[PDB]
């Protein structure tokens, strides 16, 4: 039942990066194992990922460089709510 | 030698912000200029990414200036913290955001302090996970005011200003006109919450430690509302964001923004308000606020849903087709609170729910309905709206429907609450019923020849056709 | 401008 979301505007699309949200009651201990089962998931298949934040406090989740080839396999994850793929924003 | 932008904000009866802080995302600041030295932290967080020294802190010191400026700021005390998540060439991240947000509810849930208020002076497109960040940080009870975006467009396209649980700000200028600069300006729409001055605003310059510079941007716009809430926080620290909202929108100029400068469809959906400081002259009010849900869209079975906010009841629903294809609304409970649900018909390319939300304490509201008999129901308790749906394709404390639809009442228990009904009736593309200065419009209906729709715009009930007859429901204590 | 920003590009 897990989505995946990128940006309308095009131009404003940042590929390769991408926030991973889990469910609202999901526990840090279990961000931490959901983003490292990605990376073992990922290795395995020959795939190079780094996670660079994990998020707790606002939303529960990761935030992870690494190709797109690996959406299908990182949304049907344990805990997974949806994938979004990382945008720009501007001074306004 | 006051700032045009100064002066437009001061009330027209008139006499901060230090236990208030105000969070700044933007690019990096230049904390020793004279205007805001002393009164700005920089938290040195950074996210932001890579190109592709004057210039970088240009954009965040004129608006830490704006806010907090000694000279030429809004609220000329207020403590400032800056996180940079823009780059020198003023370029963010969705997910640099992201981490600056939990930055600052983390440094909260550490070292708390008082109220919060957090400028987001930065658009980008729609973003689910940007818009869910910011509910989640106005829950835990922060308030956050954003830009409406420059992109003379609809705001709801664009995040964080689209985001639900965030006081949203477009520009005007000096002839409080929507700015518009050829292909840019001012973004607009239902999204978009009130406006502020946000051309020509002079602040801060990091040319030099006393330097100053006009800028324009939703983003000036935005931090003159951060501003005044600064003020409003300061003087009433318990105030939730559903009562700053209704403060803002209450002491705003009203029906002053020419709405000929806005496509035709966005000019109902637009408030027109230029934010103000409060007045000296303030006892308890009826606060209202006209809340328009996203469209329906065309689907057979179509529901659009206006909500109100947890503190307010909904004392009133309408809707609105442009096309008049519509099967009118209904007020429903929902986890044991009322919404306003509009019904599309067979056909219609939509339709708009217009909740009237208010903050009204020691109400106990509910609704009466009667199924098509005209139609009839009366609070056998003060009426302050009424309701009409049908499932046909085609045609004194008392509601009056069609023969065919159903009616609903909203009766509230009020006491100290007076309500009072004005019918007018005309030949005609729009008919205009106001209430009493003094009086807050609470429910706005169309007497049942073919109606588009009805909706409150401040105290006036407004009703759109293609012997129509408005009617308002008007209440004070 | 492209995107809005610096006063309206
Ligand atoms: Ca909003």
């Amino acid at each position: 039942t897990a989505t995946f979301h990128r940006c309308a505007k095009d131009p404003w699309r940042l590929p390769g990066t991408y926030v991973v949200v889990l469910k609202e009651e999901t526990h840090l201990s279990q961000s931490e194992r959901t983003a490292r089962r990605l990376q073992a998931q990922a290795a395995r298949r020959g795939y190079l990922t780094k996670i660079l934040h994990v998020f707790h406090g606002l939303l529960p989740g990761f935030l992870v460089k690494m190709s797109g080839d690996l959406l299908e396999l990182a949304l049907k994850l344990p805990h997974v709510d949806y994938i979004e793929e990382d945008s720009s924003v501007f001074a306004q | 030698s006051i700032p045009w932008n100064l002066e437009r904000i001061t009330p027209p009866r008139y006499r901060g912000g230090s236990l208030v802080e105000v969070y700044l995302l933007d690019t990096s600041i230049q904390s020793d200029h004279r205007e805001i030295e002393g009164r700005v932290m920089v938290t040195d967080f950074e996210n932001v990414p890579e190109e592709d020294a004057s210039k970088c802190d240009s954009h965040g010191t004129h608006l830490a200036g704006v806010v907090s400026g000694r000279d030429a700021g809004v609220a000329k005390g207020a403590s400032m913290r800056s996180l940079r998540v823009l780059n020198c060439q003023g370029k963010g991240t969705v997910s640099g955001t992201l981490i600056g947000l939990e930055f600052i509810r983390k440094s909260q849930l550490v070292q708390p302090v008082g109220p919060l208020v957090v400028l987001l002076p930065l658009a980008g497109g729609y973003s689910r996970v940007l818009n869910a960040a910011c509910q989640r940080l106005a829950r835990a009870g922060v308030v956050l005011v954003t830009a409406a975006g420059n992109f003379r467009d609809d705001a709801c396209l664009y995040s964080p200003a689209s985001a639900p649980e965030v006081i949203t700000v477009g520009a005007t200028n000096a002839q409080d006109q929507p700015v518009t600069l050829g292909t840019l300006g001012t973004n607009f729409g239902r999204c978009v919450d009130l406006f502020a001055p946000g051309e020509d605003i002079i602040g801060a310059s990091s040319d030099c430690s006393t330097c100053f510079v006009s800028q324009s941007g939703t983003s000036q716009a935005a931090a003159h509302v951060a501003g005044i809430a600064a003020m409003m926080l300061s003087a009433e620290p318990e105030l939730t964001l559903a009562e700053l909202r209704q403060r803002l929108i209450h002491f705003s100029a009203k029906d002053v923004i020419n709405e000929a400068w806005f496509p035709e469809d966005q000019r109902v959906l637009t408030p027109n308000l230029v934010a103000a400081l409060p007045p000296s002259t303030h006892g308890w009010q009826l606060f209202c606020r006209t809340v328009w849900s996203a469209h329906s869209g065309p689907t057979r079975m179509a529901t659009a849903i206006a909500r109100c906010a947890p503190d307010e009841e909904l004392l009133s629903c309408s809707s609105f087709s442009r096309s008049g294809k519509r099967r009118g609304e209904r007020m429903e409970a929902q986890g044991g609170k009322l919404v306003c649900r509009a019904h599309n018909a067979f056909g219609g390319e939509g339709v708009y729910a217009i909740a009237r939300c208010c903050l009204l304490p020691q109400a106990n509201c509910s609704v009466h309905t009667a199924p098509p008999a005209g139609t009839r129901v009366h609070c056998h308790h003060v009426l302050t709206g009424c309701s009409s749906h049908w499932e046909v394709e085609d045609l004194p404390n008392q509601c009056v429907g069609h023969r065919e639809a159903s009616i609903h009442a909203s009766c509230c228990h009020a006491p100290g609450l007076e309500c009072k009904v004005k019918e007018h009736g005309i030949p005609q593309e729009q008919v205009t019923v106001a209430c009493e200065e003094g009086w807050t419009l609470t429910g706005c209906s169309a007497l049942p020849s073919h109606v588009l729709g009805a909706y409150a715009v401040d105290n006036t009930c407004v009703v759109r056709s293609r012997a129509v007859t408005a009617v308002a429901i008007c209440c004070r204590s | 401008x492209a995107f809005g920003x610096f006063s309206f590009a």
